[PDB]
């Protein structure tokens, strides 16, 4: 997640159209978003580690968040208003159908779709940003650099702090 | 030289011909080749309608007389 | 039936337009090209705040002249009456009005900006 | 083929409106400003090109990065190339612009422009002339003919 | 048939605003010592087509503080407003044959008044508010001194149609009965469709393009299509009301062509006096009206009044 | 900003759209020209005041020239002296006209502009005749000139003075009786001459002003 | 009267070998004057003057079509102008390439090259100086 | 002495009076800034038309730099290093070593042409007019790096403008 990520772009892009479709109202989906700049500096580590030749990372954030947390925390950041509502898998597989057809960058697509529904997996195994030496920046710090712009000018001076933290998963 | 600019004038004459010279073919194509009746009054709009009557076609230009009476 | 075809016609070349050029061309909009323009600088304060309007006396007075505007209009039919004298001393006597009106905010000082 | 004949037409007609059309923003720093007022003068006229002053960034499309750039105007400089829109480029004239120039090992100067900006053309002097400039104009119109973006898009 | 009348309006007028565009390059370009376009096309010809596409194919963009609802709004309505102020003028045949053919263009001036104080309002930016309170200034003055020139002008023609305009000014001119009347219309048309020495809502040196500081591309191009619209318009207008030019009903394409030329000249006469003078000051704007032309406008409103009665040649009502 | 001269950041405070104070922020041209000197040589530090005041470069440079005559106690030849004069005067008309069309430009006037920059022109070519550079020449140097005059520039500077009254008196036919021009530049800026010799003012402001000064 | 300058653009017509000629210099140049051929260089410039025309406007070029290996019909560079008529054309001197021409020395580019930016012709730059310091060499052989 | 610019007086006659008045109501000065205006557009410009028509220049035009060679192909440069010491800019570097048959050359001689301010005094401090400041202007790149010449790109531009820099040598050497 970043500026000109996909993920919460994706994410608080659904406001134009109405309401936010979730498959089982994003309550079985379990997903820890890493941030852009600690996978930069981590993949940076890596060429400068000796001992990292022949390795495989995992490159997770410090948080889990439950779907629905995450979707109702991006919306309070962007200071939208949150209309969730279930939509069944195989209507929203029929949606992201729909709009693939656009021969420029797809809004979204059945794969995407899949993915957003699926829950991150745990590798406790695999090493991470901890061992490269990388700290992982919470969500809750750098959620306002990519959510500012989606607000409006009402909401556009609001401060970092004025929204509260999302329920976690731990 | 300063005759340069011409063409572009040239081609906005042009341009502005167009609307009135359409705007006169028209109403003469759709007036059966006379100049669109003016109705800036009820007694004209009236002299229209009794026109379409008379006319048994359905058309104000469509004009009727001597030949029409007898 | 005319003049409503042709505000459609007009209203909806215009919506296309605007159509054509939010969709046809490639987008790449972040914070920084949307922010609000102050010649390179940040602006120190808001727009919306309010903003001195030194010729506040002379809108007021443009309001009760285009009243009188209003009240002059109807003159080409009016010189079509057989009273011609009243409606010449009338109108006259609106335009002598008007005048006056015009000269007593002049002397007093109306017409002069606030500092 | 039909779609890439079709692509490739609409790229040069695309391409032709933004070569033959460019409006500079009204930006210039120190001395090498002097030189494009000589470009807009009579002698090397700029608008017979289809090359228009305009004054908003969001009406420019190139930035003519003339002159010094200082450390206390670089922030100024890079926010309104941020808010002109894109496409966009840009025009470095000058070896303040271009480097360092006269004050390349100065405590307030940076050395060049495209430390800040993304820069498309570089025109080398001190001020370059009017036909120097004018020549670095055509250079990027012709830049902006060998693009093909219609082309990248039918083959991605 | 009347939606082919309608596009032959539009479609026309829109080719007129590209290469007005070019001729008033080449125009001050001329008075300036320069060429103007000459390059992209021959004679410069294809710069207007070139311009347009460049800025159809541009990236708009929306301010983050910017009213998005008012933000599109102000160019649809002055591209409207413009295009409409078309459908009632004579040439010699109007569009739309209103009864009331005149204030029918007062009214939609007054509408399209709004189109720059919203765009200014909702770009939420100084310039352009600036740009904004310049116009609410500039429109006060305008519209009642126009108001008042043009009511007398009519008075002396009997009604406020335009073919009968053209019926009254068969033999003789308005310019030949009522020049004083004509040169405060002509300032007064410089200041309503904001051109030099007026153009104080888009003042480049003093503001950053006005208004439109904000507005990019496609917008842009319908603010710039609706002001070179409405001088078009205001010029034909000024012809039809001053220079009026024979017709004969069996071959109309003579008044026509007439009517082109004289709107071609009042038009080249608007970009003269851009090239030629400086730039007012809007207050200095508004005491010029207000202060010099309103009570001479007065003065003659009561003299056209009285002269009909006086002379005994008052005009058919009908 | 158009009449901000690309690098002048003036902050001000208005009351609608009068001005209440005006705080002119300075420095974003500043590049540390005197330190820059500081590190160089005599001969070195010459292009440094050509780049100081673009539109006066060899004023500039005589200027320094001066100064550095007179620590070194020497004389430059009387064929130098009246080549300094000349250019001078030369980029006065320069200058002159740079300002004067330029406060044209920021009223509303533009075809002065393109006159009198067609002018600008023919003397930058003067200029790249004497020295090989159009405006930054690096000619007038401490002892005298760089090179002489070559065979043909006072032929073309006694062609070019002779038409250029002309082209004076059409610029003063398009702004000096302008009413337009007139009121905007009327009874605005008005300094008296107490006020301008305090706050230091000199040259144009103080003979403006009524001051009979001329260095 | 008007009538003589329609005769002379109808001579310029004429002047240029008919519509066909005309349009193309009028389309690839932008001016359709006609002067004294002084010359043509090897790359196929043609180079006229007109010393009725005001100066600045008395001499000029009009480019080849076809230059090395580049198809420079339309996209005329102001570089490609050899170096004695480009003095000759920038008004150095008066003396044209053909009546004075320049002394020939045997490292002198027999072939011009134009502005090659943007090619994989352009120029890189390296340094043009060998390594200062010379690492030692460890014996290939070993100790023990 | 001095003279007013704004001193006069209008006369208050009649005559005076009436003309000041007509020159108010009807415009006059606009009406004869209007046709000096109008003569400026039957004028002929001075457009020229780049870049088939060049803009003058002189014998001592500076431009883009190169090193020259003897007649016999040898460099002109002794490495000297006087125009690195005179540069303003500090925009020249150079490197010397004996060659291989004891010559004083220079092995790298480089020019940023990003930090030169075209001044001109390497071309006067040179004592054998190796280096020179060419007639060429038109050399503008697409990429920064290009304009970082080197020994290389100079002796290839001297090769290039070698008649052209020699003709103004020439021409302009008897000043010098
Ligand atoms: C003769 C006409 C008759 C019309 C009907 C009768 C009218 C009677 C008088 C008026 C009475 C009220 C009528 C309107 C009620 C609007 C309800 C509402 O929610 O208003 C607030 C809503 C907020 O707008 P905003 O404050 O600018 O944006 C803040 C959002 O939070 C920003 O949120 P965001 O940025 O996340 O969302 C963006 C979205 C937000 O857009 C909206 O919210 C506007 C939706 C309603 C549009 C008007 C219907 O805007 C867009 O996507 C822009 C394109 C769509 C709008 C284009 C312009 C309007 C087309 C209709 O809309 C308005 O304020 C509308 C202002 C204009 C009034 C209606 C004018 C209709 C004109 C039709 C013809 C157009 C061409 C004319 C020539
Ligand atoms: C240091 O800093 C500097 C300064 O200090 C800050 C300075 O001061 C200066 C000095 C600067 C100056 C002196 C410059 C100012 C002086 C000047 C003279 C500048 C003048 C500027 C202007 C006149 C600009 C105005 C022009 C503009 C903005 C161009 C706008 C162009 C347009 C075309 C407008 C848009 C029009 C449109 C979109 C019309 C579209 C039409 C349609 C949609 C109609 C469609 C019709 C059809 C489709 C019908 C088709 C029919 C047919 C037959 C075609 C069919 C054929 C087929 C092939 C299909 C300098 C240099 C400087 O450096
Ligand atoms: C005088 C007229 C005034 C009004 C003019 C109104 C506009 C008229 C414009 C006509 C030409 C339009 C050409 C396409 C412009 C694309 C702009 C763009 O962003 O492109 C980059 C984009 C680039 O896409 P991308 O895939 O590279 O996107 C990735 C971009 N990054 C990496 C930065 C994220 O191209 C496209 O999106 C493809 C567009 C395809 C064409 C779309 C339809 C055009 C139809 C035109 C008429 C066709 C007529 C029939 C064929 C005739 C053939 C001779
Ligand atoms: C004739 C009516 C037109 C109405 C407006 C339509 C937009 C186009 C306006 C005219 C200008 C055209 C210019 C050239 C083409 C570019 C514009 C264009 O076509 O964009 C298409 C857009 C383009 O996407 P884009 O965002 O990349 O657009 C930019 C395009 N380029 C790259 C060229 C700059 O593509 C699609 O919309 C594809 C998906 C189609 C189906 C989904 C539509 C949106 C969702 C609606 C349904 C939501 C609920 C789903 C379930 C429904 C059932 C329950
Ligand atoms: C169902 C339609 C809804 C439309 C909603 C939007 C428009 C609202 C205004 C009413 C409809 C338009 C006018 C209909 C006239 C019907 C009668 C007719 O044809 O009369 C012939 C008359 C003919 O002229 P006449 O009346 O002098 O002559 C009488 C007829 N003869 C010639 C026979 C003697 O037409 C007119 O007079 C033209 C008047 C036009 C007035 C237009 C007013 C509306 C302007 C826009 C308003 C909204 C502004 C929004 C601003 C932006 C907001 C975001
Ligand atoms: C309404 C929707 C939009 C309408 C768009 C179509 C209407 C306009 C049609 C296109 C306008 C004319 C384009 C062609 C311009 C020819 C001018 C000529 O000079 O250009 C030459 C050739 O033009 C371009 O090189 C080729 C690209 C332009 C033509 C594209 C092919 C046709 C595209 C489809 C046209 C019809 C549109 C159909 C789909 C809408 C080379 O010029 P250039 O080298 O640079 O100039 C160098 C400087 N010189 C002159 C001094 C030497
Ligand atoms: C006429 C309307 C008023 C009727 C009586 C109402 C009295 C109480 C209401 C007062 C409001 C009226 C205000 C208008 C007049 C006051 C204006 C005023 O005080 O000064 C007038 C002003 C002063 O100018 P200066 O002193 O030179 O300025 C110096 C600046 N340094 O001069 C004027 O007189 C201008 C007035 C012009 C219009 C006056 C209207 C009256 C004229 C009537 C003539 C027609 C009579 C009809 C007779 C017909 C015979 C056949
Ligand atoms: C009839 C055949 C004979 C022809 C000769 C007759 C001509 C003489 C007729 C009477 C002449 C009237 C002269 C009065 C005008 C002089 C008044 C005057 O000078 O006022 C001074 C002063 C100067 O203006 P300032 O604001 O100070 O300028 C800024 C300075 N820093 O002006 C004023 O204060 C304003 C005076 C009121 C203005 C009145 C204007 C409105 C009335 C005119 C409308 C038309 C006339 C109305 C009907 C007239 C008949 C009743
Ligand atoms: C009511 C229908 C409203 C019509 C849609 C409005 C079109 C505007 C949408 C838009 O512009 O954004 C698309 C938006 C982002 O793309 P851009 O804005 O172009 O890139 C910038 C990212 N910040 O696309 C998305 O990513 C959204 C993903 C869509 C997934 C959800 C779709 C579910 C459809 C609704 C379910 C109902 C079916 C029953
Ligand atoms: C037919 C229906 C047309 C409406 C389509 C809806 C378009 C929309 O949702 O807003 C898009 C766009 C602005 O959205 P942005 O945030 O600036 O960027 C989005 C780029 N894709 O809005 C418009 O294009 C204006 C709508 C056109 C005129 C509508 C009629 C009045
Ligand atoms: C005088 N200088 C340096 C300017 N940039 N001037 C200007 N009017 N833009
Ligand atoms: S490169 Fe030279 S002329 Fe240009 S700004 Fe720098 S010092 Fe001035
Ligand atoms: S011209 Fe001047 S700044 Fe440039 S390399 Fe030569 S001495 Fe250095
Ligand atoms: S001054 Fe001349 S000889 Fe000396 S090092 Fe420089 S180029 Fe070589």
């Amino acid at each position: 997640f970043g500026r000109e990520d996909r993920f919460l772009n994706y994410f608080a892009s659904m406001r134009w159209f109405g309401g936010v479709p979730l498959i089982s109202l994003g309550k079985e989906t379990v997903k820890q978003p890493v941030y852009i700049v600690d996978v930069s500096k981590g993949i940076i580590n890596a060429i400068k580690d000796p001992d990292a030749k022949g390795k495989t990372f995992a490159f997770v954030g410090p948080n889990r968040y439950l779907l629905f947390d995450l979707v109702q925390y991006i919306f309070a950041v962007a200071y939208r208003p949150f209309l969730p509502y279930p939509l069944p898998h195989f209507a929203y597989r029929w949606v992201g159908r729909l709009f693939e057809v656009s021969p420029f960058e797809p809004w979204t697509t059945r794969d995407k779709v899949e993915r957003v529904h699926m829950s991150d997996m745990t590798l406790p195994h695999l090493p991470g940003l901890e061992d490269l030496g990388i700290q992982a920046t919470p969500l809750e710090l750098k959620a306002i650099e990519v959510l500012r712009r989606h607000r409006t000018y009402r909401w556009l001076t609001s401060e970092m702090e004025d929204v509260k933290p999302a329920k976690t998963v731990n | 030289m300063w005759f340069e600019i011409l063409p572009g004038i040239a081609v906005m004459a042009a341009c502005l011909f167009i609307p009135g010279m359409a705007t006169a073919h028209i109403h003469k194509f759709t007036n059966g080749g006379k100049e669109k009746r003016v109705a800036h009054f009820s007694y004209q709009w009236n002299l229209m309608e009794r026109d379409r009557c008379i006319s048994g076609v359905n058309r104000y230009h469509v004009t009727k007389g001597l030949e029409n009476i007898d | 039936m005319n003049i409503m075809l042709t505000l459609l016609t007009n209203v909806t070349l215009a919506s296309l337009l605007v159509l054509i050029a939010f969709w046809l061309p490639q987008l790449n909009a972040y914070s920084e090209k949307t922010s609000p323009y102050e010649c390179g600088f940040d602006p120190m304060g808001s727009a919306r705040l309010p903003f001195s309007m030194k010729f506040f006396l002379v809108a007021i007075t443009f309001l009760l002249f285009d009243l009188e505007i209003a009240l002059l209009l109807p003159l080409p039919w009016a010189s079509q009456t057989n009273n011609l004298k009243t409606m010449l001393t009338m109108a006259l006597f609106l335009l002598i009005l008007l005048a006056a009106s015009l000269a007593y905010e002049w002397t007093q000082k109306g017409l002069e900006w606030a500092e | 083929s039909r779609g890439e004949y079709v692509v490739a037409k609409l790229d040069d007609l695309v391409n032709w409106a933004r070569r033959s059309s460019l409006w500079p923003m009204t930006f210039g720093l120190a001395c090498c400003a002097v030189e494009m007022m000589h470009m807009a003068a009579p002698r090397y006229d700029m608008d017979r090109f289809g090359v228009v002053f305009r004054a908003s960034p969001r009406q420019s499309d190139v930035m003519i990065v003339a002159g010094t750039l200082t450390n206390k105007m670089a922030p100024a400089l890079r926010k309104v190339y941020d808010q002109m829109p894109e496409p966009r480029y840009v025009v470095s004239m000058g070896s303040c612009a271009n480097g360092g120039g006269y004050y390349h090992y100065s405590y307030s100067v940076v050395r060049g422009c495209d430390r800040i900006v993304p820069v498309d053309i570089y025109v080398p002097g001190c001020p370059p002339t009017a036909e120097a400039l004018l020549y670095g104009i055509l250079q990027l119109q012709r830049k902006i003919k060998r693009e093909k973006r219609l082309r990248i898009w039918y083959r991605r | 048939m009347f939606m082919i009348n309608i596009l032959s309006l539009i479609i026309p007028i829109l080719l007129a605003v590209a290469f007005l565009t070019l001729v008033e390059r080449k125009v001050l370009g001329y008075m300036q010592l320069r060429k103007g376009p000459n390059v992209v096309g021959p004679y410069g010809l294809l710069q207007p087509i070139a311009d347009a596409l460049k800025l159809f194919t541009k990236e708009p963009l929306r301010p983050a503080t910017s009213s998005i609802s008012m933000f599109i709004i102000a160019p649809i309505l002055a591209l409207s407003l413009a295009l409409t102020m078309w459908v009632p003028l004579p040439m010699p045949y109007p569009l739309i044959n209103m009864n009331l053919g005149v204030l029918f263009m007062l009214a939609m001036s007054s509408l399209a008044v709004y189109s720059i104080l919203w765009s200014g309002w909702a770009s939420n930016s100084k310039y352009a508010l600036i740009g904004a309170l310049r116009a609410v200034a500039q429109t006060i003055s305008y519209e009642v001194t126009l108001a008042i020139i043009l009511l007398s002008v009519l008075l002396m023609n009997g009604s406020y149609t335009l073919s009968t305009l053209i019926t009254t000014q068969e033999h003789i001119w308005m310019i030949f009965t009522s020049w004083p009347l004509a040169m405060m219309w002509f300032i007064s048309t410089l200041a309503e469709t904001n051109r030099a020495p007026f153009d104080l809502t888009e003042g480049e040196s003093e503001l950053v393009s006005g208004f439109n500081v904000e507005y990019a591309a496609g917008p842009f191009a319908m603010f710039f299509m609706a002001e070179y619209a409405n001088i078009i318009m205001m010029n034909a207008f000024t012809a039809i009301l001053f220079l009026g030019a024979s017709h004969d009903p069996h071959t109309p394409e003579l008044y026509t062509i007439n009517f082109v030329l004289k709107t071609l000249a009042l038009t080249i006469t608007f970009l003269w006096i851009r090239a030629s003078y400086p730039r007012f000051r809007y207050d200095q704007l508004m005491h010029l009206l207000w202060k010099s032309f309103l009570p001479l406008t007065l003065a003659l409103c009561m003299w056209h009044i009285s002269l009909p009665i006086m002379t005994a040649s008052i005009p058919p009502q009908s | 900003h158009p009449a901000a001269h690309g690098v002048l950041r003036l902050v001000m405070e208005l009351s609608g759209e009068m001005v209440r104070k005006c705080d002119p922020h300075i420095g974003l041209l500043h590049r540390g020209t005197e330190k820059l000197i500081e590190y160089k040589t005599y001969l070195q530090a010459l292009p440094y005041f050509d780049r100081l005041d673009y539109v006066s470069m060899m004023c500039n440079e005589q200027a320094y020239s001066l100064a550095v005559e007179k620590l070194l106690n020497i004389q430059p030849p009387p064929r130098a002296q009246w080549i300094r004069v000349l250019f001078g005067e030369i980029t006065r008309l320069l200058n002159h006209i740079m300002a004067v069309t330029t406060h044209a430009l920021d009223i509303g006037a533009m075809t002065p502009f393109f006159w009198m920059f067609e002018e600008r022109e023919k003397m930058f070519e003067f200029y790249e005749r004497v020295s090989g550079a159009r405006m930054h020449a690096a000619y007038i140097r401490p002892g005298g000139v760089h090179q002489d005059l070559p065979l043909g520039l006072l032929d073309d500077i006694y062609e070019f003075s002779k038409n250029f009254s002309f082209r004076i008196d059409e610029l003063e036919e398009m702004l000096t009786n302008n009413r337009i021009w007139r009121n905007r530049t009327v009874d605005i800026g008005v300094v008296t001459a107490e006020d301008a010799l305090n706050y230091g003012f000199s040259g144009v402001m103080l003979r403006g002003s009524g001051i009979q000064w001329d260095l | 009267e008007l009538v003589q300058v329609l005769r002379r653009g109808l001579q310029q017509v004429s002047g240029h070998g008919g519509l066909r000629g005309y349009l193309r210099v009028l389309f690839r140049a932008n001016d359709v004057r006609v002067g004294t051929l002084v010359g043509e260089d090897k790359y196929g410039n043609k180079y006229y003057e007109d010393n009725k025309q005001f100066f600045g406007r008395h001499r000029w070029v009009i480019y080849t079509t076809e230059m090395n290996g580049r198809d420079t019909f339309w996209d005329v560079d102001g570089s490609m102008v050899p170096p004695e008529w480009h003095r000759w054309l920038h008004c150095m001197t008066d003396d044209p390439p053909t009546t004075k021409p320049p002394t020939a020395r045997k490292y002198i580019w027999t072939n011009h090259k134009f502005n090659v930016s943007g090619t994989p012709q352009q120029y890189v730059p390296y340094s043009t100086t060998r390594k200062k310091i010379q690492e030692w060499v460890p014996p290939s052989t070993p100790y023990k | 002495t001095y003279k007013f610019v704004n001193m006069r007086e209008p006369s208050m006659d009649m005559k005076s009076v009436t003309d000041r008045a007509a020159q108010t109501l009807l415009w006059t000065e606009l009406v004869r800034g209007l046709g000096m205006t109008l003569s400026y557009l039957f004028r002929e410009p001075a457009t020229i038309n780049y870049p088939f028509e060049k803009g003058p220049l002189s014998p001592r035009f500076r431009g883009e730099h190169a090193l020259r060679r003897y007649p016999s192909g040898e460099e002109r440069c002794i490495a000297c290093k006087l125009c690195e010491a005179v540069c303003p800019a500090q925009a020249i570097t150079i490197e010397a070593e004996p060659r291989a048959d004891g010559s004083r050359r220079t092995t790298r001689y480089d020019i940023d042409m990003t930090k030169c301010i075209y001044c001109g005094f390497c071309q006067e401090a040179c004592p054998v007019d190796a280096i020179v400041e060419g007639p060429n202007f038109e050399f503008s790149t697409e990429t920064h790096e290009e304009l970082l010449y080197n020994k290389e790109k100079l002796l290839n531009n001297g090769d290039k403008w070698e008649a052209e820099i020699a003709a103004n040598i020439q021409a302009d050497y008897l000043y010098r």
